[PDB]
C-alpha cells in the first residue's frame, strides 16, 4: 500500500541541542546528551539533559525515602528473602495502621511506616507540583500543565488523607502492593453497596471512554493529512493550511460539526479532566454521606426490578 | 427493614445537579472556540442568495497572536485572503449536489488538490534562520548508516515508468528529521516530493510514489530559490501530489465495485 | 451551510458502492450509499429498543432492558417475546457500525488522506463483535451476550465478573487497564502543552517547537516529539481496546476457575 | 377548493432526487417496523396454532417445596433453571 | 383585529426550505413516539383481546386439544 | 441582515398556500381524534 | 478466615439497612475478611458468587436463591 | 435552486400524484383482507 | 409609568430576530415535551389510571375469553 | 446597527412578534382552566 | 388514467440504472435473510421440528449404543 | 441529461427492467403455492 508513516525510514543526525536559553539567574543543565537508535525509529532520538534546581532535588529526595520505606517493609514480610521477594512480588505490600487506631499516630511496625511512606510521597508530590509550574513560567509559557498535574494531586490526597480523615480511621486508606491494592477497589465497592450505582463513577466511566475515543480520533486524523505537513500544529493554527482545512471538513461531513486546530486541543484537556473531578466527588461522599449506593439508586428511580416467581425468608426474622 | 427512607433530598443528588450545569457550560464554551475558523458559514437561501448565519452559539470576539520576530498580528475570528480561481460545473441543479472540474483535473486546484492561501516567507527557527532547508545549506547533518541513504534511488511512479532520480534531501532544523525529497525530473527541472508519499526499498534501491503517474512528475510546482521554501509552496507541491490520488488514472474516480 | 472555504473541495467520486446516485450532501453531511444505510439501520434499531421497552413493566428511561435468549435456546432462534427482539436489534447494530466505517473511507478518498480513523475504528467494532458473536459461538449459546438497557448491563457486566470470584487478577484485564489509564494521562499532557504554547504569558510572542522540547526535556530529560505524541496516542487507544477482546475471549472458553489460580503459574516455576 | 391549484410549483424549490430516495427509505422501515409490532401482540399469526400446530408443544418441570425442581442424587452438576 | 397585517412577510426573513423540512421530520418522530407511548398504557389496542384473544383461540381448537390430550 | 430573497409578492403567495395546507392537516388530525373518542375514550 | 468465623462466631454482615450514613460502623478491611470467608465457600463446593446472590445486591435476601 | 423549470416541475407533479394514488389504493385493499380474516378493533 | 417601555423595539436592533425565532421555538418544543413527561410520571398521570374504564381488564372478562379460558 | 435593522423595521418586527406572543399566552391559559375543571391538582 | 402513467419510462433519466440495480440487489439478500430467520423463530421452524423423524433421539436408542451404555454400569 | 441516458436508452432500459421484475415476481408465486400446499400458515 502507501507508507502509513509509523516508523522512520531514515534517519539523520546533528549535534545535541542544549536548548532555549533560560532567565539570567538560573543553574546549568546537567548531564551529556545521547542518542537512541531505537528511540528514533519512533520518535526523538535524543536523551537529556535535565534541569535539577532546588524543587526538584527536595522532591527526588522524598520520593526515594518513601520508595526505600515501602520496599523495605515488603521484604521483611518475607523475612529478608530475595529469592522469595521476586517469587511472590505480586502479592506483598505495606498495610496501612488497624482502624481501632483511629487518626492516632501508631508503632512502627503495626501501621506508622505506612504513615511515613505516606507523608513522604505526599511532600515529594507537592515539591514536583511547583517544579513543573515554575519550568513552564521561565520559559514564558502558559500554566497550563500545573493545573491538571493539580487535580491529579488532588485526587491522590482524597483517597489517602481526606476521606480517612472525614471518617476517623487511617485504616481505611489503600496500602502499597499490587494485588493488595486491588484487593482494596473490590472490598471498598462492596461494602459500600455496588460503585455501579454511584452516578459520579458512571460519570467519570464515561469520560474515561471518551478520553480513549478522542485521542484515538485525533491521532487518527493527524497521521492521516501528515503528508500536507499536518503534524506541525502550531503553523496550521498561526497560519491555517490546507492539512488543517482538510482535518476539520472531513469531521464536519462525518458526522454534523467540527473543531478548529487550536479547539480541539481544549476538548482533549477537559475530558481528561473531568474524568478524575468526579474521581474526586465520587469517592469523598462513600461512606460520609451515603453508606449504600444501590439504596440510594432505588430510592431515586433508577435501578431495573427483575421479576421473582420466589420467596426466600430471611432466617435472622424467624 | 432493609430499605427504610428517612428523607428524599441528600446532598448527592445536588451535588450530581451541580455537575451536569458544570457540564452543559463547558460545552458551552468550547464550541464558542470551535468557530473562530471557517465563520461566518455560508447558508444558500430558497432560489440560490447566499447570506452569512454563525450558528449556535454565536460566534467569539477577536483575538490576536502575536508572531515571533517580527512577523506581524493575527487577529481571529478575522479577515481572509481571495481565493484563487477554480473553475467548477454543478452536476444536478440543488444546493447539496456535486461539482465537476472543468478543464485537465490535475492542474485545477479543485477536489484533493486544493490548496490554501498562506504567507509568502520561510518557518523560522528560534534563532531566524529558515526551518526546512537542504542538506547542502545545513551543513551538520548527517544520514544515520543501518539506514538507506535515498541520494541516487530512482523514482518509479505507479504505473512502473520512471520519473526521475534523487539529488537533495530537504531537513528540519528544528526537530531533526527528513521532510522532502528532490529529485531531478524527464524534463531536467527539481522537484520535490513530500517524505510521507515515498516508499524507500533499500535493496532495489527504488523509491516508490504510488500518487501520480511516472509523466506526471514534469508538471509539479517549482520553488523561486533553491535555498528555502515558503509556507505557499510547501502548500501548492503537497496539493498537487494530492490530486493524483483521484485524478492520476481515469479509472480512480469511479465507485471501486 | 458551507464554511468559508468548502466550495472548492465538495467534488464527485471517490465512492465504493453505489456511484453517482448517492453523492450528495444534506446540510453539512455527506449522505452516500452507506450514510441511506447507517440511518435507515440506526432508525429500524431505535424504534425496536423503543417497542420492547413498550411492551415492558415501564418506560423510565433508567430502567428499560431487552434481554438476549435463554442458554436452552442454543445458536437457535427464539421468540419474538422471549429473545428474538434481541437478535433482531443486534442484527440492525452491526448493520449501523460497519455502515458507518465504510462512510469514513468514502469521505477519505474523496478528500484525498490516509485511512487510520475507520482502521482505529474498526477495533471497538471488534470488541462488541466479541461480545455478542465470538465468545457466544465458542460457548454455545446466544444468552451469553449482554442485555440491552443502562443499568441493565451493568448487572450483567457484575455477575459475569464475580463467576471467577475476583476479575481484578485477570492478566489480559490488567494490561488493557494499564493502557486506559496511560492514554488518559497522555492526553492531559498534550492538550496542556499545545493549549500553553499558543496562549503564552501575559505580553508575549507565539513560542515555537524547540519551546515544546525544551519543556519535557527540563522536566523529565526526554522528549518524544510533535509527530510521535499522535502515533503514540493511536497505539494507546488501540491497545487497550484489543485487550480488552482478548481478555473476554479467554474468560470461560479458556479458563474456567477462579482468576487469581491462573497467576499460579509463576510462583511455581522450578526456579525459586 | 381552487386554492391548491399551485402544488407543482413545490417542486422548483424541493428536488426530486432526493425527495424519492427519502421517500422509499422511510416506506420500508416502516414497513418492517410495523410487521415486528404486530408479530410481538396477540395478533401474531406464525405462532398462533391455526389452523395447526407444527412443533413440538413446551413441557413444565416439577418443582420442590423450595419452588425450583429437584436435585438428582448422583448427577455430578447441579439442576439448571431459568427463573430464580 | 388587524394586528396580523405583515404576517405574510414572514417568509422573507424565514428561509420555507428549512422550515418545511424541519416540520415533516418533526411530525414523523412525534408520530412514532405517541403511537408507542400509548401501546404501552392500558389503551393498548393489539394486545387487549377485544374483539376476542387469537392465541387462546388457538390453544383450544380441537384438531389441538385432541393431540395434547394424547 | 438575514433575508430570504423572496420578494412580498412571492412570499404572500408561500403564505397562502402554507396556510391552506396547515388547515388540511389539523382538518385530518381532528377528524381522526373524534373517531378515537367514539371508539375508546380516555379522559 | 476460619479462626474469627469458623470457630469463633463474629458477624459475617457489612452492610447497611438504609441508603444515608447511619449506625452502621464496619470497616473495608471487616469486609475484606468477609470476603475471604466466601472465597472458600466457592471454592469448596465447585461455585461461583450466583450459586447464591445476585451480585449487584449481596445484602438482600428477596435477590438471592434459595 | 432546485433547477427545475415549470414544465418539468408540472410533469413531475402529474406522474407523483397518480404514483402515490396507485400506492394508497394497494394499501386500502391490503387493510379489507386483514380485517376479514382477523379484525383488531 | 405610562412611557418606560418606548423604545423597547430598539432590542431587535442588537438581538438578531431569526436566530431569536429559532431558539424560541426549539426551547418550547423541549420544554413542551418536559413537562408533559414530568406530569405523566407523578399520581396526575391520565393514561394509565384506569379511567373510565381499564380496558386490558375489559378484554380478560370478555364472555368468550372466559369461556375460552374455561376449557382448559 | 449590529442587525443589520434600521429602526422602522425593527418597529415593524416589534408590533408582529408582541401581537404573536399574546395570543400564543392566550391558548395556554385556555387550555389550563380546561385542565383545571377536569382535574384539579392544587 | 390510462394515459397517467406513460412518461415512467424517463425515471432512468434522473436515477442511475447500475447504481439502482446494486441496491436492488442487496436489499432482497438481506430481506431474504431476514424473513428466513424470522420465520424459523416460530411455531412454523422446519429443522427442529422433529418431523419426519427426529435424529439425536434415533441416535441415542440405537441397539449399539444401547449395548454399550448397558455394558458400563 | 444528469444520468447521460437518452430517451431511446431508457426506454430500452425500461423494457427489460420491467421483464425481470415480473419474472422475478413468477418465481416467487411458484415458491408460496408450494410452502402453502406443504405447511399452511393462515
Ligand atoms: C465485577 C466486574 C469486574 C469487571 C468486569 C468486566 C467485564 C465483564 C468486562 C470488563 C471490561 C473492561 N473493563 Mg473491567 N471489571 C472490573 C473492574 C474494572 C476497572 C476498575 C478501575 O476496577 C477498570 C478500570 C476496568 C476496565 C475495563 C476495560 C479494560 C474493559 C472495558 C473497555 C472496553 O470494553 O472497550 C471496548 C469497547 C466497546 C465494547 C464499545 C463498542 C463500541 C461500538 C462499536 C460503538 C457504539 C456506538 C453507539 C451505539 C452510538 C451511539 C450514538 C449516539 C448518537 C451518541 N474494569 C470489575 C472487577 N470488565 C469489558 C471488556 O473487556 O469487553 C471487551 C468487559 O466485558
Ligand atoms: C387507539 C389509537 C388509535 C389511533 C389514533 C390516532 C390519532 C388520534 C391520530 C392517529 C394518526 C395516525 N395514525 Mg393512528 N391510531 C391507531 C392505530 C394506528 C396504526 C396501527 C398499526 O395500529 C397505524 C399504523 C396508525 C397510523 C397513523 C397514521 C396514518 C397517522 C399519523 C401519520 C403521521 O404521523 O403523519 C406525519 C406526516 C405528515 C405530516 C406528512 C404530510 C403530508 C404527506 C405527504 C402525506 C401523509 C399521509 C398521511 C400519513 C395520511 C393522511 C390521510 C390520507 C388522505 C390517506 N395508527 C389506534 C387505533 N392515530 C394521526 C392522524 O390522523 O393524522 C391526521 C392522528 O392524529
Ligand atoms: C392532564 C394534562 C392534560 C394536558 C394539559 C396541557 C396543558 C396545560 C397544556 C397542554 C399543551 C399541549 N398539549 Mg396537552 N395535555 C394532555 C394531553 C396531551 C396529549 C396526549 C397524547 O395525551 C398530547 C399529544 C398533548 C399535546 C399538547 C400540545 C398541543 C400542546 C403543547 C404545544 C407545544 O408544545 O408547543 C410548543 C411549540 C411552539 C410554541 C412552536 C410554535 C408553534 C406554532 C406557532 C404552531 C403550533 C400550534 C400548536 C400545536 C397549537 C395548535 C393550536 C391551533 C389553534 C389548533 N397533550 C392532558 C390531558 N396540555 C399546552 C398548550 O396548549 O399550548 C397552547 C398547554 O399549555
Ligand atoms: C417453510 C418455508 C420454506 C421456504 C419457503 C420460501 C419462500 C416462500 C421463498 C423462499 C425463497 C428462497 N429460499 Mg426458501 N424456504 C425454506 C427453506 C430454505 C432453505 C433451508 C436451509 O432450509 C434455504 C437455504 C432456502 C433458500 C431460499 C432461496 C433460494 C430463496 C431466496 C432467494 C433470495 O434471497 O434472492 C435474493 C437475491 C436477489 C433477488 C439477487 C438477484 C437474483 C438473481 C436473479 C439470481 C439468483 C438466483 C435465485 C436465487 C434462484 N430456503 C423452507 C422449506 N423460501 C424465496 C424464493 O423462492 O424466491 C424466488 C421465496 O419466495
Ligand atoms: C488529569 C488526570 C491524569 C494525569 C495528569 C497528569 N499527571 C502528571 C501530569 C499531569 C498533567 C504532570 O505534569 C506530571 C508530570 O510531570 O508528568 C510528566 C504527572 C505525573 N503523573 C505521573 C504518573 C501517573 N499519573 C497518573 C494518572 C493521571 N495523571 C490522570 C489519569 C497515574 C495513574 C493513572 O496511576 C500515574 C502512575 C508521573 C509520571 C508524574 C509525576 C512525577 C512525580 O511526582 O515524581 C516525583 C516523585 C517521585 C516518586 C520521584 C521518585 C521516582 C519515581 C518513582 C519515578 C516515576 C516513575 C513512574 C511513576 C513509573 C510508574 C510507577 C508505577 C508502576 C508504580
Ligand atoms: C437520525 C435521523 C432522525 C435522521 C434524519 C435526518 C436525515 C433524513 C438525514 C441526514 C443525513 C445523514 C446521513 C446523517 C447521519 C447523521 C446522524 C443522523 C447522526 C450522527 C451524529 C453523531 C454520530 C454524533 C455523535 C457526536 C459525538 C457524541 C462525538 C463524540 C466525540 C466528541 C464529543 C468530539 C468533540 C470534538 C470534535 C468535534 C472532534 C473532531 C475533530 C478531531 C477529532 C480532530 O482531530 C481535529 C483536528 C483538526 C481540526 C479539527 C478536528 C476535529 O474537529
Ligand atoms: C506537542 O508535542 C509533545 C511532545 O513533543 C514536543 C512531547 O515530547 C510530549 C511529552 C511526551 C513524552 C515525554 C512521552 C510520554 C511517554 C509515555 C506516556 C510512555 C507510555 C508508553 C508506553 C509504551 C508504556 C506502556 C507500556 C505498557 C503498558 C507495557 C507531549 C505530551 C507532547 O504533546
Ligand atoms: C545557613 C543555611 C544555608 C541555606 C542556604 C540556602 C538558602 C535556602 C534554599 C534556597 C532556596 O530556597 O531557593 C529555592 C529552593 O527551594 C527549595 O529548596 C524548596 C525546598 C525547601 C524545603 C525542603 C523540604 C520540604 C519541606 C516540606 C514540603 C513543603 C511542601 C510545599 C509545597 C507546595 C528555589 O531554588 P531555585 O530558584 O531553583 O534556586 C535559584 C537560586 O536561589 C540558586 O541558584
Ligand atoms: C471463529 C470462532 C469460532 C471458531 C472455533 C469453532 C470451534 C468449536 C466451536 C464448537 C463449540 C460449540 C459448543 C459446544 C457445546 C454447546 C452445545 C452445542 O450447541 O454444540 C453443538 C453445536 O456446535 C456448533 O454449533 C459448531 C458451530 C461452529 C461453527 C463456527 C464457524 C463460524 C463461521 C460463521 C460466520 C458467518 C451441538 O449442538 P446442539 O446441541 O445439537 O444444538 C442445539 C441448540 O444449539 C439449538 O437447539
Ligand atoms: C473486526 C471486523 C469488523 C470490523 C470492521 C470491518 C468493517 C469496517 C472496515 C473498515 C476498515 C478500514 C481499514 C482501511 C485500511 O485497511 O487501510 C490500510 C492502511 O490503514 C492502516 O493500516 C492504518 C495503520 C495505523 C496503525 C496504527 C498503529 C499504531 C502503532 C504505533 C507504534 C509506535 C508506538 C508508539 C510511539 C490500507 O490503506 P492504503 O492502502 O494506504 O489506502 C490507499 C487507497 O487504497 C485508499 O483508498
Ligand atoms: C528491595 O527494595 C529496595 C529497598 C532495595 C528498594 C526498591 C523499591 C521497590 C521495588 C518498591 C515497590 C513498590 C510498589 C509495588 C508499590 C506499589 C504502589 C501502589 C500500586 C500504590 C497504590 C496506592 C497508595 C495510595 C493511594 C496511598 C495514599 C497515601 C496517602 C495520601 C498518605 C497520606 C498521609 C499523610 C499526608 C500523612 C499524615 C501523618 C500525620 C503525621 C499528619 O498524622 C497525624
Ligand atoms: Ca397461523
Ligand atoms: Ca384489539
Ligand atoms: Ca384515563
Ligand atoms: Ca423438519
Ligand atoms: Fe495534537
Ligand atoms: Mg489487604
Amino acid at each position: 500500500p502507501e507508507y502509513q508513516n509509523i516508523f522512520n525510514k531514515v534517519q539523520v543526525r546533528e549535534p545535541a541541542y542544549p536548548g532555549v536559553e533560560l532567565p539570567k539567574g538560573s543553574l546549568p543543565r546537567v548531564g551529556k546528551p545521547i542518542f537512541s537508535y531505537w528511540l528514533g525509529k519512533i520518535g526523538d532520538a535524543q536523551i537529556g539533559p535535565l534541569y535539577l534546581g532546588g524543587w526538584g532535588i527536595a522532591s527526588l529526595i522524598s520520593g526515594f525515602i518513601a520508595l526505600e520505606v515501602i520496599g523495605l517493609n515488603m521484604l521483611a514480610s518475607v523475612g529478608w528473602d530475595p529469592r522469595l521477594f521476586l517469587k511472590e512480588f505480586f502479592w506483598l505490600g505495606l498495610e496501612p495502621p488497624p482502624p481501632a487506631y483511629g487518626l492516632s499516630i501508631p508503632p512502627l511496625a503495626e501501621g506508622g511506616w505506612w504513615l511515613i511512606a505516606g507523608l513522604f510521597l505526599t511532600m515529594s508530590l507537592l515539591l514536583w507540583w511547583v517544579r513543573v509550574y515554575k519550568r513552564a513560567k521561565d520559559l514564558g509559557m502558559g500554566t497550563h500543565l500545573s493545573w491538571a498535574f493539580a487535580v491529579a494531586i488532588l485526587f491522590f490526597l482524597t483517597l489517602g488523607f481526606i476521606r480517612p480523615v472525614l471518617m476517623g480511621s487511617w485504616g481505611e486508606a489503600p496500602p502499597f502492593g499490587i494485588f493488595p491494592h486491588l484487593d482494596w477497589t473490590a472490598a471498598i465497592s462492596i461494602r459500600y453497596g455496588n460503585f455501579y450505582y454511584n452516578p459520579f463513577h458512571g460519570l467519570s466511566i464515561a469520560f474515561m471512554y471518551g478520553s480513549a475515543v478522542l485521542f484515538a480520533m485525533h491521532g487518527g486524523t493527524i497521521l492521516a493529512v501528515s503528508r500536507y505537513g499536518g503534524d506541525r500544529e502550531i503553523d496550521q493554527i498561526t497560519d491555517r493550511g490546507t492539512a488543517a482545512e482538510r482535518a476539520m471538513l472531513f469531521w464536519r461531513w462525518c458526522m454534523g460539526f467540527n473543531a478548529s486546530m487550536e479547539s480541539i486541543h481544549r476538548w482533549a484537556w477537559w475530558f481528561a479532566v473531568f474524568c478524575i473531578i468526579n474521581s474526586i466527588l465520587g469517592i469523598i461522599l462513600t461512606g460520609t454521606v451515603v453508606d449504600n449506593w444501590y439504596l440510594w439508586a432505588v430510592k431515586h428511580g433508577v435501578a431495573p426490578s427483575y421479576p421473582s416467581e420466589l420467596t426466600i425468608d430471611n432466617p435472622y426474622l424467624t | 427493614e432493609f430499605g427504610y427512607i428517612t428523607q428524599y433530598f441528600d446532598l448527592a443528588q445536588v451535588t450530581l445537579w451541580a455537575f451536569w450545569l458544570s457540564l452543559l457550560s463547558v460545552i458551552f464554551f468550547n464550541r464558542r472556540e470551535d468557530k473562530r475558523e471557517g465563520y461566518p458559514q455560508e447558508a444558500v437561501q430558497i432560489f440560490g442568495k447566499t447570506i452569512l448565519t454563525e450558528g449556535f452559539p454565536f460566534m467569539p470576539a477577536p483575538k490576536t497572536f502575536k508572531l515571533p520576530h517580527n512577523g506581524g498580528d493575527v487577529v481571529k475570528p478575522g479577515p481572509e485572503r481571495p481565493q484563487y480561481d477554480f473553475k467548477l460545473e454543478q452536476v444536478d441543479r440543488f444546493a447539496g449536489a456535486a461539482y465537476r472540474p472543468v478543464g485537465n483535473p490535475m492542474l485545477a486546484g479543485v477536489g484533493p488538490g486544493a490548496y490554501a492561501v498562506r504567507a509568502n516567507k520561510p518557518d523560522l527557527t528560534n534563532a531566524g534562520d529558515p526551518r526546512i532547508v537542504p542538506m547542502r545549506v545545513a551543513k551538520h547533518f548527517a544520514v544515520v548508516d543501518k539506514d538507506p541513504d535515498p541520494r541516487g534511488m530512482t523514482v518509479i511512479g505507479a504505473d512502473g515508468q520512471v520519473g526521475g532520480k534523487v539529488t537533495e534531501i530537504w531537513v528540519d532544523r528544528a526537530e531533526p528529521q527528513v521532510r522532502y525529497l528532490e529529485l531531478e525530473a524527464g524534463n531536467k527541472k527539481k522537484v520535490l516530493v513530500p517524505i510521507a508519499l515515498c516508499v524507500i526499498k533499500g535493496q532495489k534501491r527504488e523509491v516508490k510514489v504510488r500518487s501520480i503517474n511516472g509523466i506526471h512528475f514534469n508538471d509539479v510546482p517549482t520553488l523561486s530559490n533553491y535555498d528555502q521554501i515558503t509556507l505557499a509552496e510547501e502548500d501548492k507541491v503537497s496539493a498537487y501530489y494530492g490530486a493524483g490520488t483521484l485524478y492520476a488514472t481515469p479509472n480512480r474516480a469511479e465507485s471501486v465495485l | 451551510a458551507l464554511l468559508n472555504f468548502e466550495k472548492k473541495y465538495r467534488v464527485r467520486g471517490g465512492t465504493l458502492v453505489g456511484g453517482d446516485l448517492f453523492d450528495f450532501w444534506v446540510g453539512p453531511f455527506y449522505v452516500g450509499f452507506f450514510g441511506v444505510s447507517a440511518v435507515f439501520f440506526a432508525t429500524l434499531g431505535t424504534m425496536l429498543i423503543l417497542f420492547g421497552a413498550a411492551i415492558g413493566p415501564t418506560l423510565n428511561i433508567w430502567q428499560i432492558s431487552i434481554a438476549p435468549p435463554d442458554l436452552s435456546v442454543g445458536l437457535g432462534f427464539a421468540p419474538i417475546r422471549e429473545g428474538g427482539l434481541w437478535q433482531v436489534i443486534t442484527i440492525c447494530a452491526v448493520g449501523a457500525f460497519v455502515s458507518w466505517a465504510l462512510r469514513q473511507v468514502e469521505i477519505a478518498r474523496k478528500l484525498g488522506m490516509g485511512l487510520h480513523v475507520p482502521f482505529a475504528f474498526s477495533f471497538a467494532i471488534l470488541a462488541y463483535l466479541t461480545l455478542v458473536f465470538f465468545r457466544p459461538v465458542l460457548l454455545g449459546a446466544w444468552g451469553h451476550a449482554f442485555p440491552y438497557g443502562l443499568f441493565s448491563h451493568l448487572d450483567w457486566v457484575s455477575n459475569v465478573g464475580y463467576q471467577t470470584l475476583h476479575f481484578h487478577y485477570n492478566p489480559a484485564h490488567m494490561l488493557a487497564i494499564s493502557f486506559f489509564f496511560i492514554n488518559t494521562l497522555a492526553l492531559a499532557m498534550h492538550g496542556s502543552l499545545i493549549l500553553s504554547v499558543v496562549n503564552p504569558q501575559k505580553g508575549e510572542e507565539v513560542k515555537t517547537a524547540e519551546h515544546e522540547n525544551t519543556v519535557f526535556r527540563d522536566i523529565v530529560g526526554y522528549s518524544i516529539g510533535a509527530l510521535a505524541i499522535h502515533r503514540l496516542g493511536l497505539f494507546l487507544a488501540i491497545n487497550a481496546a484489543f485487550w480488552s477482546a482478548v481478555c473476554m475471549i479467554l474468560t470461560g472458553p479458556f479458563w474456567t476457575r477462579g482468576w487469581p489460580e491462573w497467576w499460579m503459574w509463576w510462583p511455581n516455576l522450578p526456579i525459586w | 377548493s381552487d386554492k391548491f391549484a399551485g402544488m407543482y410549483k413545490l417542486w422548483t424549490f424541493i428536488d426530486p432526487r432526493r425527495t424519492l430516495i427519502f421517500i422509499v427509505a422511510f416506506q420500508i422501515m416502516l414497513g418492517i417496523l410495523i410487521h415486528m409490532i404486530v408479530l410481538g401482540s396477540d395478533l401474531n399469526w406464525h405462532n398462533d396454532g391455526i389452523p395447526r400446530f407444527y412443533s413440538p408443544r413446551p413441557v413444565d418441570v416439577a418443582v420442590g417445596p423450595a419452588g425450583i425442581p429437584l436435585e438428582i442424587p448422583g448427577s455430578p452438576m447441579p439442576q439448571a433453571r431459568n427463573y430464580n | 383585529a388587524k394586528s396580523f397585517d405583515g404576517m405574510h412577510k414572514l417568509w422573507m426573513i424565514m428561509n420555507p426550505v428549512s422550515t418545511l423540512w424541519a416540520i415533516f421530520i418533526f411530525q414523523i418522530f412525534l408520530g412514532l413516539l405517541i403511537h408507542m407511548v400509548v401501546l404501552s398504557s392500558d389503551l393498548n389496542w393489539h394486545d387487549d383481546q377485544i374483539p376476542v384473544g387469537y392465541q387462546l383461540q388457538g390453544e383450544t381448537l380441537p384438531v389441538n386439544l385432541e393431540m395434547k390430550a394424547a | 441582515k438575514p433575508s430570504t430573497g423572496l420578494t412580498e409578492s412571492e412570499a404572500k403567495e408561500f403564505h397562502g398556500l402554507f396556510m391552506a395546507s396547515m388547515t388540511l392537516w389539523f382538518g385530518l388530525v381532528v377528524l381522526a381524534h373524534i373517531l378515537s373518542w367514539m371508539y375508546r375514550p380516555w379522559l | 478466615p476460619f479462626t474469627p468465623f469458623l470457630l469463633g462466631e463474629n458477624e459475617i454482615r457489612v452492610s447497611g439497612n438504609t441508603d444515608l450514613r447511619n449506625t452502621n460502623r464496619k470497616s473495608i478491611k471487616q469486609a475484606e475478611w468477609t470476603f475471604a470467608l466466601m472465597t472458600h465457600f466457592s471454592e469448596a463446593l465447585g461455585v461461583n458468587c450466583t450459586y447464591c446472590h445476585n451480585s449487584r445486591a449481596f445484602m438482600d435476601w428477596n435477590q438471592s436463591t434459595p
